[PDB]
């Protein structure tokens, strides 16, 4: 967006040396064929366990039984002959 | 011994040592360990890794 001098103009870009115009020209580069090598493995024997681990532990439990239930000597009371 | 002890005067790019002595500097030993540095626990999904 120059403004045109028009005391001195200038004229278009002249003809100047060359860059030997093959040399600014690249080959296509030519891939050949490849192979991610060697036969895989199925498995890796991993330094960490992939499942879920647990926050906090909780409090297991079984059931006991207790044993042959028996009789017992008690203490007996006082007949209530109007004393009680 | 050959490749490490340049002389006064000799080409210094490849040797360790250079100096008026350098005709009797000689190693003791050299040891060396290697660390390989990988990435364990690999992705997989299906169609494998």
């Amino acid at each position: 967006m120059a403004l045109i001098n028009p005391q001195f103009p200038y004229a278009g870009p002249v003809p100047i040396p060359g860059p030997a115009p093959t040399e600014t020209m690249p080959l296509l580069n030519y891939r050949v064929e490849g192979r991610i090598a060697g036969i895989q493995q199925a498995r890796q024997f991993m330094p960490f366990l992939q499942g879920p681990h647990r926050e906090v532990a909780e409090q297991t439990y079984y059931a006991i039984g207790t044993g042959i239930q028996m009789g017992q000597t008690f203490n007996q009371p006082l007949i209530n002959t109007q004393e009680g | 011994n050959n490749t490490a002890f340049a002389a006064v005067g000799a080409n210094p790019l490849e040797a360790i040592y250079q100096g008026a002595g350098a005709a009797d500097c000689e190693f003791e030993e050299i040891s060396y360990t290697v660390y390989q540095s990988y990435l364990d626990q690999l992705p997989v999904g299906q169609n494998g890794y």
